[PDB]
């Protein structure tokens, strides 16, 4: 769903989907070449 | 018929061999591609 | 030689072309 997300670093729009992606443990967020992000950890548990 | 035969085969040795003879075309493309970047790059920037 | 999927994500629509890539070769 596209929904307003904000896990303490932003406020945003975006679509939160599943993937296969590999993150180290000590990052938190992501983004691409444009300066935006694309992925978020979740705070409480492990998922990319 | 020698000459025009082998002289295709040249071409497509030349244009095998030699992948820079395109870069007209590249520049197309990298023409784009600054000008997508640039655009979206500077919404991060503070203008004043 | 995506960057397609990056631009659009900041508002920048990538209009796909009028002639497809089959009829071009027909063309030719």
């Amino acid at each position: 769903k596209c929904v307003n997300f904000n896990f303490n670093g932003l406020t945003g729009t975006g679509v939160l989907t599943e993937s296969n992606k590999k993150f180290l443990p000590f990052q938190q967020f992501g983004r691409d070449i444009a300066d935006t992000t694309d992925a978020v950890r979740d705070p409480q548990t492990l998922e990319i | 018929a020698n000459q025009f035969n082998s002289a295709i085969g040249k071409i497509q040795d030349s244009l095998s061999s030699t992948a820079s003879a395109l870069g007209k075309l590249q520049d197309v493309v990298n023409q784009n591609a600054q000008a997508l970047n640039t655009l979206v790059k500077q919404l991060s920037s503070n203008f004043g | 030689t995506d960057l397609i999927c990056a631009q659009k994500f900041n508002g920048l629509t990538v209009l796909p072309p009028l002639l497809t890539d089959e009829m071009i070769a027909q063309y030719t």
